């Protein structure tokens, strides 16, 4: 259900066994979980300027 | 049968900061 766009890379975050996604202070999604692999992936916005 | 071997003491305390749980998964 979580839709968006960006670059997916590997991060060093250690989620809990009941966490799905992560949010920052400004309440923007920056990390998700793989439903079939259970891997920590971070979301970064694509380049603009 | 009615084994009512329990009594209500109506006692409490003022040192329990324990009612805290996780409201969501963020």
């Amino acid at each position: 259900g979580l839709t968006g766009t960006g670059v997916l890379t590997k991060s060093n975050k250690k989620f809990l066994p009941f966490q799905q996604f992560g949010r920052d202070i400004v309440d923007t999604t920056d990390a998700v979980r793989d439903p079939q692999t259970l891997e920590i992936l971070d979301i970064t916005p694509c380049s603009f300027g | 049968q009615c084994v009512n071997l329990i009594t209500t003491t109506q006692s409490y305390t003022n040192s329990f900061t324990r009612g805290v749980y996780y409201p969501d998964k963020v």
